[PDB]
């Protein structure tokens, strides 16, 4: 968010067997906060992320599958199968993050556990962390956001680099891979 | 085929604060 | 003496349910 | 549930602030001295004193969680207080600090033993004192991290 340092919490909303009833029927009456969203389809747990009044995640968690709200299920507002993209119009209670305009290299991971990991850009899709950690702790954390110095969206987790069972490296969607699908069409 | 739902939240707004409660 | 406690600061912002 | 990294701790003087950081609860030897902690077992006994880097440590206690140690070397500090405010701080040296807005002398008194965060949230280093002229502050000394993690390797 707007200045300060970037500090966070998370908020266990369902279990496992009430996430399951309301996948089936698609249904979900709960109320939504925050910017980032912990997200299941039972079998697979990941994260997705409000950018520009948008709910983003990875298509390699999320498939063309819809999302539950209070009116029922919501059909997708952008697939980008080759980018790994897909999105849903953010849910009505959410807050959505500003994208990165100061070209900063000093990026920090969001995990699911709503730690704050420093990352050092080495790419237009590629960041090292500044202390390699082990692959069970990024597990779940697709499709959550990278931020700036300024708390600012500079793109989403996709894949961790991991050599013997530690990763060293991330690999992400940049912000500018949304605009261009929110540009483009199918 | 089922649909993707939310099982929680981040939220990354939360400036400290005092804890409330004696 | 000793040193008490008498409040805590959450950083993260926390409310609690 | 709720577990703060930040005490506001007291004595029968004054009143300061106490930061987890690794499993221990940390402060400065100017408020404390070689005091223990109370708890609900009874007083405990410091872990580590430290009185030529201004250091005191006991185990953490109950109703907290401790804070990672910084490691993406960032100027860009910020210093929490014991009213819960936020004040930006650049980092002008290995133990000093200056602010971005100068404050009265005031807002910072008793916040001392609290902790400087770099954009991560991650702990860079603890308040220790204020630098003052006319009482008007416009920079902060502190406590870097890695004081914290030698006197642990001893
Ligand atoms: O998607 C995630 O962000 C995540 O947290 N996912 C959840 C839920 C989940 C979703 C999808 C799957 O896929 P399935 O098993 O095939 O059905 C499983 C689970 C979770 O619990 O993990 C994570 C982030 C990583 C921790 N995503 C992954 O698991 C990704 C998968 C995607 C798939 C599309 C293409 C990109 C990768 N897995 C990895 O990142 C994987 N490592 C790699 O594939 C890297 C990819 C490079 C492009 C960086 N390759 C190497 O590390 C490598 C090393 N040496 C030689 C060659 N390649 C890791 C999980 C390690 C196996
Ligand atoms: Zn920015
Ligand atoms: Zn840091």
């Amino acid at each position: 968010q707007m200045g300060a340092p970037i500090t966070a919490y998370a908020q266990q909303t369902r279990g496992l067997l009430g996430c399951i009833i309301t996948s089936l029927t698609g249904r979900d009456k709960n109320q939504v906060e925050g910017e980032v969203q912990i997200v299941s389809t039972a079998t697979q747990t990941f994260l997705a992320t409000c950018i520009n009044g948008v709910c983003w995640t990875v298509y390699h968690g999320a498939g063309t599958r819809t999302i539950a709200s209070p009116k029922g299920p919501v059909i997708q507002m952008y697939t980008n199968v080759d980018q790994d993209l897909v999105g849903w119009p953010a849910p009505q209670g959410s807050r959505s993050l500003t994208p990165c305009t100061c070209g900063s290299s000093d990026l920090y991971l969001v995990t699911r556990h709503a730690d704050v990991i420093p990352v050092r850009r080495r790419g237009d899709s590629r960041g090292s962390l500044l202390s390699p950690r082990p692959i069970s702790y990024l597990k779940g954390s697709s499709g959550g956001p990278l931020l700036c110095p300024a708390g600012h969206a500079v793109g989403l987790f996709r894949a961790a680099v991991c050599t013997r069972g530690v990763t060293k490296a991330v690999d992400f969607i940049p912000v500018e891979n949304l605009e261009t699908t929110m540009r483009s069409g199918s | 085929k089922g649909s993707v739902v939310i099982v929680g939240r981040i939220v990354l707004s939360g400036k400290p604060a005092i804890i409330p409660k004696k």
